[PDB]
């Protein structure tokens, strides 16, 4: 039995024609206090996988260590560690999914929601979700927390089903992700303006973008809003 | 429910889905959530279904009597004031969440009211279980100086986001356009994107399938 | 101690071509104990029919109340109340007890004598009106009835065919509910004749 | 306090014919009022002509299916590649479920296949391992909507022979794979209309002596 | 208060009511009459919460007797039962409801028919051929379903009633100290002294 | 909420963020928490939106009726009416109100009214959830008889920090200037105040 | 549930219904509540479905192991006590079982043992177990005599379940009959209440409360 | 714990520890069992090199396992007490679970099983 | 399980134990023997939680019988009672205690005296001339205080016991279906078949 202390909010992601995009803001909240501002919640594993984590940050840092150790363990007695027998996104996910469910079954969960985004060896896009309960699911778009309520609706307008994936370019996909991050900044009280974004492409590989900011915001209309009903001044 | 309100050039537009739930069960697949308070003041309602209907009819009645008494067309702020003071008096127990909109001699207006009696002003608003899906669309596509046709499109798109992504919302899209100097047009079932497909089989029974014990003619006349 | 599921029971109403049908089971129990197999849940005031499920004391109380109100209506108006008007009266009366409600699930059914239009409606316990073209359901086996009606129903059924559809909807729903059954009654309502049929069903 | 269970919604349906058996299930996965996935399969080919689905709390469902699939694998190793009969699989699943009697798998499990005489078989389980062979079973969120319809259409309950005074029952007979798939599709379209947790897609797995075939159909996405 | 039964036969209504009054681990009395005569051809038995039962029964009795004097006329069993139901229906939504269950046995002189009504504390009225309140029903109803016929005599009804009491005495946990039996017919109300 | 009112040489300035929340969801990101109860008597609202609106509406009614009979009310009188409502209904209210007004005799005055319904006259006042994070800053930086531009910078920098650390505060920074000249509304957007 | 079994001149009658409920939801109408342990032993099931089904099939395995080890069929007393000692170990854990172990052996003769999940174990001639047990008792007790014929005893057991199936909301479906003799148990068919009620009503003239 | 395999096979296929245990039995005082048509009689030798004995309190050679079964023995006296105790406990345990006293065959089978367990358990003779 | 009584007289101990076994609203059995013979001259009656009672009684029985075989000697009632008390005293601080109350009636052959011990589920032992467990005591103790004499015969003890049962049958709420009476004396244990 836990309660989460220092927390991270939404992680959002989607598939596009050649790969996957994933994003998450750099905030570590302490209840209503926006305590920590330099927190990286996207963690790359190799050059083909990115694990995005929301929820308890102490448990996130534990998972970081496990993934770090997983890379080391895989390299042991493995001449093809950087080739055929390298870590796949599906391997990394199933490992985490096993841990998450084992921990919930011991009534001592890792208080997180996790999205494993990556590209398989055969070029296939990988995007799957797992949380503190051990529940897993996959979809063209995946999001955690407030992202599930606000980002998914926007991202599903671009990729509504499987057949929309080949029709979606990396430019269009990233534009939707960046827009979703702005909407979350408007409406999620535990979000920040600063965020990170990662693209895993089957051709161009892993591109990790840090220190992005929400921009092109609409606030001007606020000056016209006066009172809460009758008030004219 | 998903309900929205959007201001435009010469007026205001409100919209709503048409699903009514009873737990996880869909009770009414095509209920009307847009309510007429006065001819040019309309109301979208979310929350407890009986409460939204009852509170909107009561204030609508009192607005009519007020309009006759003062020899004036009713104002949106009057409906707003009367609704919020009623709801506040009952401390949230009347579970009515409303988007109030309309045109009057002062101009065009758009407000929201919550069950506890707080009111908000805005150019675009959304209430209900699918308000987050709708607000995501409104935040992405809204701009200043919308036309009539652009506002209807934006409003219906916001409702659609709720229909598809929120389990609490579904079925059709109702719309009401309130433009200054014109009659308000109530567009019942403006979109119907959830038509039931043809069934695979007819379940019309052969006559006599049901076993009967007694028959009798009922007297309805005097 | 859930008022709506102590006594048990179900009501269902359907529309057809120039006709309406309303049906109900006959069980009245006290939780597991079956007490009566003659407890009818459908009443009528003139040509307007009202079915009521839920707590039996409120079913009886409301029947007596609406008989009271429709009798005064007729004396002052000098005409029989219509289904559309009666529906509003039911809603008003239920919402009057908003914070101390009757634990019931009423269902109005009838044909408007002026226009000839078939009309059905349903309510929750505090008076919210649920109007429908096709069918209305109510009671402890409402989930079962919703499933049966949604699959079996088709529009513009003749009175004789409509009878079979509504009966099969009620019977099979009642057999999947422990607190419903013990007999059934079906009212077929045409413009100026009404037939009442008792159904044969399993008595467990 | 940490709650180890959740409700992922969805519904499943198993029907048995003379020389075949179907196990259907919608592809929607949900939590509360949100959609997680519009296509997340929960009906699985487990080998030896046994199809399985464990609907309810998906994490427990996936764990169970995973463990049964593994049980089949070890049954081959330990007993000279002997085919696991459907009745033996059912008993094995009881022990898997009851093994966690005091911390249950929150799932309704259904398996389908052919018995040792080549005839269609459907077995259904409660969360703690009580099981029974049946011609017909619906499980999950919309089970209460679908099941009475199946009683009426598959087992011909409450249907009497016309003109026989409700004395002669409608005779039982096996349905064709074509007629069964019609009932499955109509059951799910009806459930989709009236239950919020059911929709998006329908995936049917058909089991004959030749093998395991699949069929997919679209469902309403609201 | 515990066991009250009622059987309507061809020409009469028979009410049987337990004699025991228990408080704690002591049977304070074993000869209690759990009934009141509402009118010459109407009898009401009762069971439920202590104090409430008698207070309610006597309140009803007084009201019916007041009516009889005012109109110089006896109310029908149906009319009396409807009056009683309404009082309980008011009661259930009061500050402190009457927790009383009743059976009303009466002979309608205009129809020349016996009538038995069962009304619980919520105000739930049903006319029945045979009725019971409390745990008694869980034994007697199934027994009467089997042995009861509509055309039985008063003597056959008493034998049918003896069969119920015997079953209760065998399978009921508590000792209810037997029953007082009363018959309601065209000649009014009378008590069976040897049961 | 983050709200504040600051007296200065020419009068008084009220300041507030624009965020309204339901849990962690922002129900309104452009809220106006600065509200007029009289020509030159305004108030900052914190706590329950419903309660504070209901109170402010009643006060506005009382002061309008006061004006019809006895002429312009004092800022102290306004604060007394607020207190009376907040104190007598303390069991059913969640309202943290700052009252600020400009007289010609008394100049700028600020009264703060916390949950209990007590009244406190101060040179400047801060309130709302986000005020906790700026007690240190405001105490160190406040000076009496500041200029208009200095007071605007003081409020802007203060609420900027409150907004930065408090999740329950954000959006635009609204301000209302009360002087002999009249009533002036000011607004400041994220792109300006965030990078202070 | 409703289950019964009584002892009489011609051996043992055992009768049970076939309904399974999850609250007010009728889950099944075709459940086998009698377990066939061996040609001479039967077990009835009431309470938790899984608990009963799992542990009584387990009981059968323990009875098989006894006759392998001892070269002799297990006694009814020993069989019932294996089950009662098992559920007693789980006492307080939340098992829900109301079972009756019925059978014949040479040394014991016809024997019925009531065994429940709180550890009670009772030998007796008549037992009714389940949510509708009281309704079955009412009919069974009032018509029971030791000198009943095999034909009349089978009917009384069937009629008693029917009485409970009718009145108890959580009982119904169909009646399963068994007769246990010196030669072993004999199955006497599945009887649907749908047809059985009306057949009994018409022929017997009972159930006058119901609209005919 | 002491684990040593004391009872083990030899090249010729014998377990010497078991065979040497038989030599201890051969040393012990003679015991005889004869069963008639309606009875069984257990005779036992007592060596007469021990005078000044107290026959009231000296452990008897024949021991009751239950009210209906008896056990006599030959060999090490101390060892016999352990078997008799185990047999007596099993006799009461059988009455408790089976609701019937042990058969003579069952009791023998149990005692024999104990003796066997000590021929292929580590650390024991 | 409910009523268990015990009376020690001049030359014997008499134990009376109710026959009813009730679960819910049904008397499942009316001929239950709530006692076990621990040894030829020692008898233990019991009452309490379902399952626990018989499981405990038989566990004690087996242990005493094991002792009798081992030593070819019968333990004294005092020794047996002390053994039983210790087992209950261990039990009360266990994970799940035995909720069983017992009376141990025995005849000590060495002293030639009858002995009655009352032990509750906590392990509280007392030797008494007369004893009871549960609500029975609240009637019988005062009755025995009055009518009991130490020099009474077995026949006088049975009449004294009949007086207790009659009082219980009159004032107890529950029907306990009479009692099985057993006598323990110099000649061992025997049952009174007609009571
Ligand atoms: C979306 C769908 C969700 O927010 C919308 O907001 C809509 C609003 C439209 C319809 C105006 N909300 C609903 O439809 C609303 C959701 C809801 C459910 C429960 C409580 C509050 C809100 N649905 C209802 O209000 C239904 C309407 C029926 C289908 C006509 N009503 C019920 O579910 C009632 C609840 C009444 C109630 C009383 C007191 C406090 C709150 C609600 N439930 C029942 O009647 C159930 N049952 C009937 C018989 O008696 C036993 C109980
Ligand atoms: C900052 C945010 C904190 O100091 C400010 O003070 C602002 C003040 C501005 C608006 C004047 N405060 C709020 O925005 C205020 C926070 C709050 C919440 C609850 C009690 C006191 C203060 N927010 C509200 O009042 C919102 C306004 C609605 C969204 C328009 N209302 C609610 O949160 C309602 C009110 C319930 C309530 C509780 C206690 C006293 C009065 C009212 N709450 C809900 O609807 C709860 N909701 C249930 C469903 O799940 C999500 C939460
Ligand atoms: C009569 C017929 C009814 O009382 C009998 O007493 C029968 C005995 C027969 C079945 C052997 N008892 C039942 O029918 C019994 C009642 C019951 C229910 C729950 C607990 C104890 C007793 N029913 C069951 O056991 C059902 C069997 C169904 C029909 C498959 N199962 C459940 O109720 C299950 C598992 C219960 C459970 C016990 C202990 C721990 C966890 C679970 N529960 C669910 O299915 C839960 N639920 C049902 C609806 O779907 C959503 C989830
Ligand atoms: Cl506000
Ligand atoms: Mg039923
Ligand atoms: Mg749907
Ligand atoms: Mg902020
Ligand atoms: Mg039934």
């Amino acid at each position: 039995t836990q309660q989460p202390i220092v927390t991270g909010t939404s992680v959002i992601s989607m598939k596009y024609d050649n790969g996957v995009i994933i994003a998450a803001d750099n905030l570590g909240s302490y209840g209503s206090l926006l305590r920590f501002n330099g927190v990286e919640r996207l963690i790359p594993v190799g050059d083909n996988t990115v694990v995005g984590i929301s929820g308890d940050i102490s448990d996130m840092q534990h998972i970081e260590r496990l993934l770090k150790d997983l890379v080391t363990e895989n390299a042991y007695d493995n001449p093809l560690a950087d080739a055929e027998e390298a870590l796949e996104p599906s391997y990394i996910f199933e490992y985490l999914a096993t841990v998450m469910y084992q921990r919930r079954s011991k009534m001592n969960p890792l208080w997180n929601a996790i999205i494993v985004a990556g590209v398989q060896s055969n070029g296939d896009q990988f995007l799957r979700y797992v949380n503190l309960l051990g529940v897993t699911y996959s979809s063209p778009t995946l999001a955690t927390g407030f992202g599930a309520h606000m980002a998914n609706p926007l991202l599903r307008k671009v990729v509504d089903r499987e057949s929309d994936i080949p029709k979606t370019t990396v430019q269009v996909a990233e534009e939707a992700i960046v827009n979703a991050m702005r909407v979350l900044y408007y409406r999620d009280a535990r979000s920040s303006r600063n965020f990170s974004l990662a693209i895993i492409d089957k051709n161009t590989g892993l591109t990790f973008k840090k220190n992005l900011q929400v921009e092109n915001m609409k606030w001007d209309f606020a000056k016209d809003i006066k009172g809460y009903g009758t008030q004219k001044i | 429910t998903t309900i929205v309100g959007v201001k435009f050039n010469n007026g205001v537009v409100i919209a709503a889905d048409t699903r009514s739930t009873q737990g996880p069960i869909v009770a009414d697949k095509n209920c009307a959530k847009l309510h007429r308070i006065s001819p040019k003041i309309w109301c979208a309602g979310a929350g407890t279904a009986a409460d939204t209907e009852a509170v909107t009819q009561l204030i609508g009645s009192n607005i009519e009597l007020h309009s006759l008494y003062t020899s004036r067309e009713p104002r949106v702020v009057s409906a707003l004031q009367m609704l919020k003071q009623h709801l506040f008096k009952y401390q949230g127990h009347i579970g009515a969440y409303l988007i109030v909109a309309g045109v009057d001699p002062t101009g065009s207006h758009l407000f929201s009211i919550h069950a506890h009696g707080s009111t908000d002003v805005g150019y675009y608003l959304s209430l209900g279980s699918g308000s987050l899906a709708a607000m995501a669309v409104l935040e992405s596509h809204w701009k200043q100086d919308l036309t009539k046709e652009e506002a209807i499109k934006l409003a219906s798109d916001a409702i659609q986001a709720g229909i598809w992504n929120d389990l609490g919302s579904g079925s059709n899209v109702d719309v009401c356009v309130m433009e200054i100097g014109k009659d308000a047009e109530y567009l019942r079932n403006y979109l119907t994107p959830n038509v039931r497909e043809e069934k695979q089989k007819s379940y019309k029974f052969p006559r006599g399938t049901t076993a009967v014990l007694k028959e009798s003619i009922v007297n309805i006349c005097d | 101690s859930d008022p709506s599921s102590i006594n048990g029971g179900i009501v269902v109403a359907m529309t057809g071509k120039d006709c309406v049908a309303i049906a109900c089971d006959l069980r009245l129990g006290s939780q597991s104990l079956g007490v009566s197999n003659k407890f009818e849940k459908i009443f009528h005031y003139g040509h307007v029919f009202l079915g009521i499920t839920g707590l039996a004391t409120d079913v009886t109380t409301l029947n007596e109340m609406f008989r009271y109100k429709t009798n005064l209506y007729k004396l002052k108006e000098e005409r029989a109340i219509e289904p559309e008007t009666f529906t509003q009266l039911v809603s008003s009366s239920l919402y009057e007890r908003r914070f101390g409600p009757y634990f019931v699930g009423p269902v109005v059914a009838g044909i408007n004598s002026k226009s000839g239009k078939p009309f059905i409606a349903g309510f929750d316990l505090i008076g919210c009106i649920d109007e429908a073209k096709d069918f209305i359901v109510s009671g402890t086996a409402s989930d079962q009835l919703f499933g049966m009606c949604e699959s079996l129903y088709e529009p513009n059924l003749e009175p004789e065919d409509l009878f079979e559809t509504i009966s099969q909807a009620l019977l099979n729903a009642a057999d999947r509910d422990a607190l419903s059954g013990w007999g059934a009654v079906v009212y077929i309502i045409k413009k100026d004749e009404v037939v009442k049929r008792y159904l044969k069903m399993r008595q467990d | 306090q940490f709650n180890p269970y959740g409700d992922n919604g969805g519904t499943i349906l198993g029907i048995a014919g003379e020389d075949f058996a179907v196990l259907a299930g919608d592809t929607r996965n949900i939590t509360d009022y949100s959609i997680n996935s519009r296509y997340e399969p929960k009906v699985f080919d487990c080998g030896d002509n046994i199809v399985m689905s464990a609907n309810g709390f998906a994490a427990d469902g996936d764990a169970l299916v995973k463990r049964f699939k593994n049980s089949v694998k070890w049954y081959h190793f330990d007993h000279n590649d002997k085919k696991l009969s459907i009745n033996s699989a059912a008993r094995n699943i009881q022990h898997l479920l009851y093994g966690k009697r005091f911390f249950p798998y929150y799932v309704h499990t259904i398996i389908a296949g052919l018995d040792e005489d080549g005839k269609g078989a459907v077995y259904s389980f409660d969360p703690v391992g009580s099981y029974e062979r049946e011609q017909c079973r619906a499980g999950g969120a919309a089970a209460s909507l679908i099941m009475p319809f199946l009683d009426n259409q598959v087992n011909f309950k409450n249907q009497y022979e016309p003109g026989t005074n409700g004395k002669v029952k409608k005779p039982l007979k096996y349905l064709s794979v074509e007629e069964v798939i019609k009932l499955v599709r109509d059951s799910f379209t009806s459930a989709t209309e009236r239950h919020i947790q059911v929709g998006d897609g329908l995936e049917i797995l058909i089991v004959t002596k030749d093998g395991v075939r699949k069929e997919f159909y679209e469902l309403k996405r609201d | 208060m515990d066991i009250i039964l009622g059987i309507r036969v061809q020409d009469s209504v028979i009410l049987a009511s337990s004699k025991a009054v228990t408080r704690g681990i002591s049977v304070l009395k074993d000869s209690d009459d759990k009934t009141r005569q509402l009118s010459p051809h109407t009898l009401m038995s009762f069971a439920g919460e202590a104090g409430d039962t008698v207070q309610f029964a006597e309140y009803i009795q007084a009201n019916i007797q007041l009516y009889s004097i005012r109109e110089d006329y006896e109310l029908s069993p149906q009319a009396v039962s409807s009056f009683v139901r309404q009082e309980l229906a008011k009661s259930i939504r009061s500050r402190r409801p009457y927790q009383v269950n009743v059976l009303i046995g009466g002979y309608d002189k205009k129809k020349n028919k016996p009538e038995l009504y069962q009304i619980d504390y919520l105000g739930t009225k049903v006319e029945l051929p045979y009725g019971a309140h409390g745990y008694s029903g869980f034994y007697t109803f199934s027994l009467l379903d089997h042995h009861y016929r509509p055309d039985m005599t008063t003597e056959e009804g008493l034998d049918l009633l003896k069969l119920c009491v015997q079953e209760l005495e065998k399978r009921m946990p508590m000792d209810f100290k037997g029953v007082i039996v009363k018959i309601v017919d065209k000649d009014g109300i009378r008590q069976v002294d040897d049961f | 909420t983050s709200i504040m009112a600051v007296t200065f040489k020419d009068g008084v300035i009220l300041g507030a963020d624009s965020r309204t929340t339901t849990g962690a969801y922002i129900a309104n990101r452009v809220t106006d928490k600065l509200t007029r109860v009289h020509d030159k008597i305004w108030c900052c609202r914190s706590g329950s939106a419903a309660d504070t609106q209901a109170i402010a509406d009643i006060v506005q009614y009382h002061l309008e009726l006061y004006t019809s009979q006895y002429g312009t009310p004092s800022t102290e009188t306004a604060a007394s009416v607020f207190k009376e409502l907040c104190y007598e209904n303390k069991d059913n209210l969640t309202a943290g109100i700052i009252v600020a007004g400009y007289d010609d005799k008394n100049k700028g005055e600020v009264y703060t009214i916390p949950l209990g319904g007590s009244v406190h006259k101060l040179p400047y006042a801060i309130a709302g959830s986000g005020s906790t994070f700026i007690y240190g800053y405001c105490d160190k930086n406040f000076r009496e008889n500041m200029s208009k531009e200095e007071t605007v910078d003081f409020i802007k920098h203060s609420l900027s920090q409150a907004i930065k650390w408090d999740g329950s505060s954000g959006g635009v920074i609204r301000m209302v200037v009360l002087t002999a000249a009249g009533v002036e509304r000011l607004i400041f957007y994220p792109d300006e105040y965030e990078q202070l | 549930t409703t289950t019964l079994a009584f002892r009489f001149q011609g051996g043992i009658i055992v009768a049970v219904n076939s309904r399974a409920t999850a609250g007010n939801w009728v889950a099944s109408q075709t459940v086998k509540k009698v377990i066939e342990i061996n040609p001479f032993l039967l077990g009835t099931m009431a309470g938790g479905a899984a608990d009963c089904q799992f542990w009584e099939t387990w009981l059968g395995s323990q009875c098989r192991l006894h006759e392998l080890r001892e070269k002799e069929r297990i006694s009814v007393a020993a069989a019932s006590k294996i089950l009662s000692n098992l559920v007693y170990q789980y006492k307080g854990a939340g098992l829900s079982m109301g079972t009756m172990i019925c059978g014949y052996t040479r040394k014991e003769g016809p024997t019925i043992y009531y065994v429940d999940s709180d550890g009670t174990r009772l030998k007796g001639d008549i037992f009714c177990v389940g949510s509708g047990q009281t309704f079955a008792y009412g009919v069974l007790d009032s018509n029971y005599k030791w000198d009943l014929s095999v034909e009349d005893a089978l009917y009384l057991g069937k009629r008693s379940i029917l009485a409970a199936a009718h009145r108890d909301a959580y009982s119904g479906g169909s009646v399963n009959l068994y007769h246990v003799t010196e030669d072993g148990w004999i199955y006497h068919g599945n009887h649907d209440v749908g047809e059985l009620f009306w057949k009994v009503k018409e022929e017997e003239g009972s159930f006058n409360n119901v609209i005919g | 714990g002491y684990d040593r395999a004391l009872s083990i096979f030899s090249p010729d296929g014998h377990i010497f520890q078991v065979e040497y245990a038989l030599e201890a039995v051969k040393r012990g005082t003679c015991a005889v069992g004869v069963k008639g048509k309606n009875c069984v009689v257990l005779g036992c030798e007592r060596r007469s090199t021990l005078k000044l004995q107290d026959t009231r309190i000296t452990p008897s050679k024949v021991s009751k396992i239950d009210s209906h079964v008896v056990l006599s023995f030959s060999g090490l006296n101390a060892d016999s007490r352990i078997l008799i105790e185990k047999a007596r406990v099993e006799a009461q345990s059988h009455r408790l679970t089976l609701e019937d006293p042990v058969t003579v065959e069952y009791l023998t089978r149990y005692v024999a099983g104990v003796q066997q367990r000590y021929t292929q358990s580590g650390g024991v003779r």
